[PDB]
């Protein structure tokens, strides 16, 4: 057996979620970063 | 057989896709690094651009040094083979020393070749300096396809 | 805070390896039995969906690199919106690369015997599968990054005078050949991997 | 053969396919729609040809919406796991392909509605540049559904 | 250059196009073989210029009328590539125009000194350093009602950290020192903010001409404080910034510079700077060093130092435009071909 | 009692308070481009 | 076996972020679009009640939460299934994480859209044309996780 | 095995988060809107008693947070079930980082409302209704963890 | 169920009770001090009028110390894992609230106390914002004090 | 044995060092940032130089803190010692180090702000010190709470 | 048991500890006191012997670490008990990271006096009375090593 | 139990370490060189093959590590000690992350070098012994790495 | 048990350390002070082998590190106490990461002494006297190793 507590199903499911988490922390880090050209609203 | 267990070829293909993925992370910085300055020069002197395209084909002989290891190491495994552990972390290090090889490699021809050529608008007596130092940067790559290629021979 | 993070889940891995290595047991940290007992079909569908996945955010990188300067350089000469699409195209086929290997590699997808599970062969074609995808996507995310960025500087330059863009188009050329290696690798990596049995 | 975690990678793959599907959605319609709302301050009469980035956004939404309604149709208690890692699988392929196509739209769409205000040549060219992001979508659909079909055989 | 187009892609590709339109060497050879303002204006008019004096009908058609509406262009196409910025960018753009926003302080403050009509010398105020409380400053002569209640809200407020006012409220002699002084607080924060927040392509070659600004900054000031001033060079290091390639050393020998030949020994040891004080208008060498550094920061492509090296091209063409308009219309052409062309 | 532009008036309520320190009671009405009063 | 003891920990934590990561989303959509609002309603107070659409349709992901929510809760039992557990995992993070974009975009767009239509009063109706391209984003996260819980408990053991 | 051991710490670490990221979100709702307050009330100081109402709207999600904590804490004991602690972890999260969320809302649109409405008096009342579509989230999240709360001992074994 | 690895549990949360609200406490007394210290260089009068965030910030300190005594005397070596549980519990309730009350006292009383010298109206503003602010360490307090009163309550 | 385990020492040599540490961390951030301003306003004012110490002396005292409290761990440190003894020793030792740590921040931060201003008006120097008062405090509670601590780390273990 | 064959561990880590961080200390103290000086006396070089005193006293807190990092190194065996490796770690730590931070202190405190100390010839005796405020906080971690290192072997077994 | 089966990553990975890392030193120091001189032969022609100095030496860098990793390669055995791959690997992170060192200084010394010596032609000297400094770094880490490599298989055993 | 089969991974990464963590401060020591050499002497090359002094002194710790590293590998061994090897990682850990801050201490003192040496020509006396304190660092550490190699294989058995 690989382990009783970190066992093969458990560990592979960690590793899922994690590289999906990565991809939503990656993405949630583009759509943070997008901001407003405010010059092109206002009247000046 | 102790020697040779059964998850020996994942250590194989990561040699394959070492010697893949980063040769071409490499040959594709040490093109787009420096066609960002062959076209920096465009406009300025318009002339001098086919003769500068040396830092892009020795940027792209560094994919062909990742290309020639991936096949060998790709041609050494097979389902119905026995394929050691040695042999596995063997096909790991030659992808591993040649990924890392040709991306020093790609980002050394990246940083030379755009600047040389940028500067290669004002002085015209710059370019047998700048294919000198693009040559000691390009032969950076080719040590690591040596290393690979006599350690594929001594790993199979 | 992620450099916090990063030596932090650093110290947990030395404090646990070496508290598993100091007691006798560090043959229990056992990568070999991981990749023995987890299932080959993760490192199959996997491979597959990062092929497909890394293709395309590849293509859609330098997609938008030499989109939007194409669009910029198009404002004063709208005369290149049309020829120089080409750049759109070439950081476009690393896409249809990873569609052609992905569907390739699903076809060596089917379902496996659980007496023979865990075999030779049904393993070696996981990670055959799951490396071949991963090479082939990681490239042709490179390639279409690499793509738009000699893209982005042959929309300007053609911008500037009509007889750069063939000149700069060569860049995009030698930027190209890197997705179709990609393809060459990832098809002899999974060539002698047979199907799921 | 059918283990008890199973259906977690099934239903993390339905999730993934609309999650971050609307994540690139959402990007190609804010960053799109600053730019419509930028350029129509002073041309308003181009804002319904304008219109055209978020309306390829949201087809984007569509199909991952398509792909996670068609994961969740074959999820059960008792699945093995190859359904279970190949639902995974096309949840990924578009979620990582909706992500991307409407980050690309999204960055294409703003520059291409400003450059329209200016010269009017370039709505032609911001569709044309637009086409070959929207099927990015369709490149990650193809492997979603190609892979629900093999899902129970 | 591949996170650039994100933010950046549309601006730049303007911006490009905008250097197109910097006139060449050939552009400028057919604008001094001209006759007359109107010929002139009739060859600007095959450029990218063309039909800006369309509201003008060869009557009404001075030298100084040309330079108004070609800058003017300049403004507005700056007003329109600010506009699309957002982020970063327009922190940078509007880090371009705080340095226009403290001439034009320091040219509102002296037209109520000598009490001159707030009309008048407003219009010969720069556009792109305008605040909104920018006529609000004919309301006080001391500096300290000044800042206090005029310029504690615009962004020149944390630039007033060394001006002493002593009580003393204003002659012709400090409105130059706190110019001075605004500007070498200004370049200071400027350069940290390249060097913090603006990408490293874009960082070097920005660097390079923010201390080129400095280097001629601390010249003039080391040079036209032999003449018109009266200073201790405790008082005088106070006003030269401390960013570019002359302070460490030659900055130092600049203070103490009580002669010409305390500059140009100076001057002397520094090595893209020597020769500049030997023969030759001094004004022409630093214009033309000026465009030999923006000319190769164009060559660097994915940097938002083209916005920089732009506007500054931009108005050395405004200029040469200026002194050729001037030459054809009072009929001196012994100097027509002063201009500074590197495009 | 005067007219003013609708964007500067609080502007100028600023700039009356930090001249007057205090010492003053700003209303505005609104003028129904546009305007604004004050006293 | 099959439903062992850890399974309402997935259940539990799909019916938290279902209502946290919509919060997150109709937060800033009612923020980013709100100080719009408060910047654009001091010169012309006139259409302050016809800029609030933003802060509507960025709480109406709010109440595409607390439906799914509450729909998990009542569903969460002591000996469920783990089957029930990641299917309820599934649809508080499809919920969630695809509200928390549509408000994203609810955010930027409205404010982008309420400083644009007191200068150019045309605008308005292009704004609520793209705040409906960004509120069906939750509303399809909404379809998802509806047809996920009503496949959550229907043939377990 | 149904009732273990460690089964009380998701219960006291609930108790715990409910009133930790509702205090959060509460202190920041609390001082970027005081800021706002202490800034503009300088100019207009009849406005005090006026411009108070985002920092009460802020105190309003602590004390939803402290209804919470203050039920969770006496539904907790030891040898309760682990059903019972991921309930409570689940409820102490749902007002917590909801909470949360409502108070970055109510933080900073009462900032902007507050420099707003000392220049236009009709800006009030909107930024009143703007700051009750941010706090009806951590009501929301209230709402999710009282149902979430009512099944934590309901027909538990 | 009273294991040996209990009283952790309790060192902990009889740690972060004084610890994060020594935290709060310091950000609020820094804040409020630089405050001081810029606006009673012109205005000496008003200095011990001013005093008032730093005692604000003082009380959450105060807080913190009283449920870090509580729960150090009811710590033990053979308590259960529900006791430590709920010290912790109790501890982090009471530390990671008065941290971010002692961030809103000290953000609002620089902020005050920076405003207060120019408007004398403000200072009755200030304090009623600071009550808000200090509110948000009481409830931790409330939650802490009801967490222990029934760590040893029905415990085997 | 099960009580007394051989790993026990352990958490409290680590409460022994951290209780130095982190005070002498608090220490000289509050010796650091409150003397870059006695330092810079005596070179116009140096006869208030022996007065403007007290930012220093204060933050001094909190390393004095730090010290009692690592003494005391020290010497209850025993081979076959409890684990619950361990375990409140880290407890003391946190308790000393990290509310120190605060202290010291807030008298550094207070400190530089007070003797930068004190120079301009000189009744500010009752204020400041009032203000470092409680700033100091802040450690002084942790002292409190550690020296609490300590004399529960061997009262009825077994 | 009580004596581990991983026990000399933690006292190589201490031995090397200690000299580690008191190095890093003493080389920010020497480092930027050296820039103070070697930017102060270009003008006065008079004061060059006297504005030594930062480096000197940046330099004794690493003698503290060598004196601790020699007396755990002669009390280093093959078969010691853990509870002295556990001890000679703590000692290594109390030592390092205290050196550490007084070398902080000492290398700002000391630039901030030279800097200074060109201008008013009085601020030579504050800035000794600053870095002896400074240099007692290595001190202090010299005394807890050499009480704990005076017990890793005194009733071991 | 002595030559185990996982024995040869460790020497696998010390073969790759010193190609790895020593050409990433080597890329450092002929780029970043290479810049400076490409920027001071624009009015310096005659100085182009005088400038290539930093450049050869950062050469040499990679020559050292081509060198050791091959003299690795050609002891990687399938029935190898863990002794021999510890060896291998303590070789290889010796040459690579010493050459990594060499070739940071290489680069960050010949770029100032070749822009001073261009303005001043005596600086030259000054610049070569500032590199022979430099790349006795990387020599040292061959010089340990050879020691090293020598030991692995002296008395090996099982 | 008391040599296990691991025991000369310590040994190697501690062969293998005091050479890296060295080299790679000397190098730092190189650098930085060889741009404020070949950034001073365009004006006052006279001054070139008087200001590389510390060029040199950051050289001289690369000895100190390779010697330790010729001592820790010239005690290597298959069957080897574990003792051993936390002694050898000890001594490589000691000079490493000691002469990394030496080296620290010498670039960035040595290019603030070259620029300042140029303008007043007593300043020389105070950088020597300053960067011996800076290259003493290093040697403690050298001090550190030997005396612990000097315990490695003393009393030890198995």
């Amino acid at each position: 057996i690989l382990s009783s507590i970190w066992t093969e199903g458990l560990l592979m499911c960690l590793i899922v979620s994690a590289l999906l988490l990565f991809i939503l922390i990656v993405a949630l880090s583009w759509i943070s970063n997008l901001d407003i050209t405010y010059g092109a609203l206002e009247k000046s | 057989n102790i020697y040779a267990p059964l998850y020996a070829p994942f250590f194989g293909f990561a040699g394959c896709a070492a010697a893949m993925v980063l040769s071409c992370l490499g040959a594709a910085i040490g093109t787009a690094k420096s066609g960002i300055g062959i076209a920096g020069i465009g406009t300025f002197k318009p002339e001098l651009i086919m003769k500068s395209l040396i830092p892009v084909v020795m940027s792209g002989i560094l994919a062909i040094y990742g290309l020639v290891v991936a096949v060998l190491i790709a041609g050494n495994l097979s389902p119905t083979e026995d394929y050691t552990l040695f042999n596995g972390f063997m096909h790991l290090s030659c992808g591993l020393c040649v990924g890392f090889a040709c991306l020093s490699s790609g980002y050394a021809i990246g940083m030379v070749g755009d600047v040389g050529v940028r500067k290669y608008m004002h002085q015209p007596r710059l370019f047998v300096g700048i294919v000198l130092i693009l040559i000691f940067s390009e032969v950076l790559g080719l040590y690591g396809m040596i290393v690979a290629l006599i350690l594929n021979t001594r790993g199979s | 805070f992620s450099h916090f993070l990063y030596y932090l889940v650093l110290i947990v891995v030395i404090v646990y390896g070496l508290y598993k290595l100091f007691t006798g047991h560090g043959s229990d940290i056992n990568f070999g039995k991981f990749l023995l007992r987890t299932s080959p079909y993760m490192w199959a569908n996997l491979g597959i969906a990062l092929c497909v996945g890394l293709s395309v955010v590849g293509a859609a990188w330098g997609i938008f690199i030499t989109g939007s300067s194409m669009i910029g350089a198009g404002v004063r000469a709208p005369r290149i919106t049309t020829k120089n699409l080409i750049s759109i195209i070439f950081c476009e086929v690393v896409a249809i690369y990873g569609l052609i290997i992905a569907i390739v590699f699903s076809s060596k997808l089917t379902v496996a015997t659980a007496e023979n599970m865990y075999s030779k062969s049904n393993l070696y074609t996981g990670y055959s599968l799951f490396w071949a995808g991963i090479t082939v996507g990681a490239s042709n995310l490179i390639c279409g990054i690499a793509v738009g960025i000699t893209g982005a500087t042959a929309a300007i330059s053609d911008a500037a005078d009509s007889a750069l863009f063939v000149k700069i188009l060569v860049i995009e050329i030698f930027g190209s050949i890197l997705g179709l290696l990609g393809l060459i690798v990832g098809l002899l990596m999974a060539g002698k991997a047979s199907e799921f049995q | 053969l059918c283990p008890v975690y199973a259906p977690f990678f099934g239903a993390i793959g339905c999730a993934s396919a609309i999650i971050f599907t609307s994540l690139g959605a959402a990007y190609g319609t804010a960053k799109s729609g600053v730019g419509i709302c930028a350029t129509c301050v002073l041309r308003p009469d181009l804002l319904f040809k304008n219109i055209v980035p978020v309306i390829m956004a949201g087809i984007i939404a569509i199909y991952g919406l398509v792909v996670s309604v068609l994961v969740c149709y074959s999820l059960g208690q008792k699945q093995a796991l190859y359904t279970g890692f190949i639902q995974l699988g096309a949840g990924l392929s578009v979620g990582l392909s909706g992500l991307a196509a409407g980050f690309a739209i999204g960055i294409v769409g703003d520059a291409g509605v400003r450059g329209s205000s200016q010269q009017p040549r370039l709505f032609v060219g911001m569709i044309l540049i637009l086409i070959f992001a929207e099927v990015l979508g369709l490149y990650g659909l193809i492997v979603a559904l190609l892979l629900n079909s093999r899902a129970t055989q | 250059g591949v996170y650039f187009n994100i933010d950046n892609g549309f601006i730049e590709g303007v911006v490009r196009g905008y250097r197109n339109g910097l006139l060449s060497n050939n552009q400028y050879i057919n604008l001094t073989q001209c006759d007359t303002l109107e010929d002139l204006k009739l060859q600007l008019s095959s450029t990218d210029y063309g039909n800006f004096l369309s509201s003008v009908s060869s009557e009404s058609l001075t030298t100084s009328l040309i330079q108004e509406y070609a800058s003017s262009k300049l403004y507005h196409e700056f007003n329109y590539i600010r506009d699309q910025s957002s982020g970063s960018t327009r922190k940078f753009m509007d880090y371009i125009t705080y340095g226009y926003m403290i001439d034009n302080v320091a040219l509102m403050i002296t037209g109520t000194i000598h009490d001159r009509d707030k009309g008048e010398i407003l219009q010969r105020c720069h556009p792109l350093g305008w605040f909104d409380t920018l006529p609000t400053l004919s309301v006080a002569t001391d500096l300290e009602s000044l800042y206090e209640t005029v310029l504690v809200d615009t962004p020149l407020a944390p630039y007033f950290k060394n001006c002493f006012d002593t009580a003393e409220e204003l002659d012709d002699m400090n409105i130059e020192i706190i110019r001075n002084k605004l500007y070498k607080a200004y370049l200071e924060d400027f350069y940290n903010f390249v060097t913090e927040e603006i990408p490293e392509p874009a960082k070097e070659c920005m660097q390079t001409l923010l201390g080129f600004e400095a280097d001629r900054r601390s010249i003039n000031i080391a040079l036209n404080s032999l003449q018109s001033s009266d200073i201790d060079p405790d008082l005088k290091s106070d006003l030269l910034p401390n960013i570019g390639k002359l302070y460490p050393l030659a900055t130092f020998h600049l203070a103490q510079a009580q002669d010409f030949e305390g500059v140009r020994a100076a001057l002397a040891n520094v090595y893209e700077y020597r020769g500049f004080l030997e023969t030759g208008n001094l004004e022409d060498h630093f214009y033309q060093l000026e465009m030999e550094l923006c000319r190769d920061a164009f060559t660097q492509q994915f940097a938002i130092s083209t916005v920089w090296a732009w506007m500054k091209s931009k108005e050395q063409e405004v200029r040469n435009i200026t002194w050729i308009a001037e030459c054809i219309a009072q009929n001196q052409r012994e100097r027509i071909n002063n201009y500074i062309s590197v495009y | 009692t005067g007219s003013i532009r609708r964007t500067k008036v609080d502007i100028l309520n600023r700039i009356l308070w930090r001249l007057l320190r205090g010492n003053l009671i700003f209303q505005n009405f609104p003028i129904e481009v546009e305007k604004d009063c004050f006293i």
